[PDB]
C-alpha cells in the first residue's frame, strides 16, 4: 500500500 | 447492487497509504464474507481534489475488479455508491506491498522482521503466483501496463498476488492498447515497443514481469540506478536492459533474459512461466491456480 513516487518520471512515449 | 454493501457496516480504522486516486484505508467490514461476523479488510477512496481523469479511472478500475476471481489476485468484496464518499472494499493483505515486503529484508532494513532474504524455493513461488495472476488477467483480456513489485501484494501466509490495476486496459477485441504522448509513466518498468510506439500487450506486461524477478533478486533496488528516466528511456529503446543482480541464482537469470528479448514476440507466455514452474510450488498451488484450473481452457 506504500506509495513510490520516485518509480514514475515525465517521459513521452509512441 | 450484488457488489453494493450498506455504509453502516464500513469502519475506516488508520491510513495503509496514498493509492493511485486517493487514500486508503485499513477498516473493518461487518457482514460482507459469509461466514465471518466482521472482517478486516483494505477500503479506496478518491482524494476530494482528485481531477476529473482520476475520478473516472478510480471508478473504471473498481468496476474491472468485478470481473475478477481468483487466488492470485488481490479480490474486490464490495462497494459503498450511496450517499457520500465512494468506498471500495477490498482484500486486506496483511504483508502489503511486494516492495515493501522486499525491502524489509535487506540486512540493514530497520524493519527486518527477523527472517533472511527470500530462498529459491521462496522465489520460485512468487514468480508463479504472480504468473498465475498475470495469466488469468489475460485469459479475461486485459493487459496491466503497470507490473512491478509495488503493485503485487503479500497476504498472511506470504502468497503474492496482483494487487493494483491503475493502469488495466481491455484488450478483448484487438489484444493490444496504444497511447502515446506525454505522461508521469513506471518508466523503469516499461517495454522498449512501449515507450516506442506506445503499445502494450501481454508481452509488455512479459517485459515488466522480468523486472519484478528482478526486484526479487536485487530486495527492490531501483532498476537502472545512476541513469535518470529520459536515460533509462533513451537505454532501453536501444536494446539496453539490466545486468544481474549479484549472486543471483541461475535458474531466475535465466528467466529474466527471456522476458527480456527485444522483440515481443519472443518472449514467454504467462502460462509458459507457470508450466516451467509447475514441477517446483507448494502442494496447494493446483488446487488455487487458475493454470491448474478448469477455466485455463
Amino acid at each position: 500500500y506504500n506509495p513510490y513516487p520516485e518509480d514514475y518520471g515525465d517521459i513521452e512515449i509512441g | 447492487d450484488e457488489w453494493e454493501v450498506s455504509r453502516e457496516k464500513i469502519t475506516l480504522l488508520r491510513e495503509l497509504g496514498q493509492g493511485s486516486f486517493g487514500m486508503v484505508y485499513e477498516g473493518n467490514a461487518r457482514d460482507i464474507i459469509k461466514g465471518e461476523a466482521e472482517t478486516r479488510v483494505a477500503v479506496k477512496t478518491v482524494n476530494e481534489s482528485a481531477s476529473l481523469r482520476e475520478r473516472i479511472e478510480f471508478l473504471n478500475e473498481a468496476s474491472v475488479m468485478k470481473g475478477f476471481t481468483c487466488h492470485h489476485v488481490v479480490r474486490l468484496l464490495g462497494v459503498v455508491s450511496k450517499g457520500q464518499p465512494t468506498l471500495v472494499v477490498m482484500e486486506l493483505m496483511a504483508h502489503g506491498d511486494l516492495k515493501s515486503y522486499l525491502r524489509s529484508l535487506r540486512p540493514e532494513a530497520e524493519n527486518n522482521p527477523g527472517r533472511p532474504p527470500p530462498t529459491l524455493q521462496e522465489m520460485i513461488q512468487m514468480a508463479a503466483e504472480i504468473a498465475d495472476g498475470m495469466a488469468y488477467l489475460n485469459a479475461k483480456k486485459f493487459v496491466h501496463r503497470d507490473l512491478a513489485a509495488r503493485n503485487c501484494m503479500v497476504a498472511h501466509d506470504f502468497t503474492v498476488k496482483i494487487g493494483d490495476f491503475g493502469m488495466t486496459r481491455d484488450i478483448y477485441e484487438t489484444d493490444y492498447y496504444r497511447k502515446g504522448g506525454k505522461g508521469l509513466l513506471p518508466v523503469r518498468w516499461m517495454a522498449p515497443e512501449s515507450l516506442k510506439d506506445g503499445v502494450f500487450t501481454t508481452s509488455s506486461d512479459m517485459w515488466s514481469f522480468g523486472v519484478v524477478l528482478w526486484e526479487i533478486t536485487s530486495l527492490a533496488e531501483q532498476p537502472y540506478q545512476g541513469l535518470s528516466n529520459e536515460q533509462v528511456l533513451k537505454f532501453v529503446m536501444d536494446g539496453g536492459y539490466l545486468d544481474q543482480p549479484d549472486n543471483c541464482p541461475e535458474r531466475v537469470t535465466d528467466l529474466m533474459r527471456m522476458c527480456w528479448q527485444f522483440n515481443p514476440n519472443m518472449r514467454p507466455t504467462f502460462l509458459e512461466i507457470v508450466n516451467l514452474l509447475k514441477d517446483d510450488l507448494h502442494p496447494s498451488f493446483p488446487e488455487v491456480s487458475f493454470f491448474h484450473s478448469e477455466e485455463n481452457k
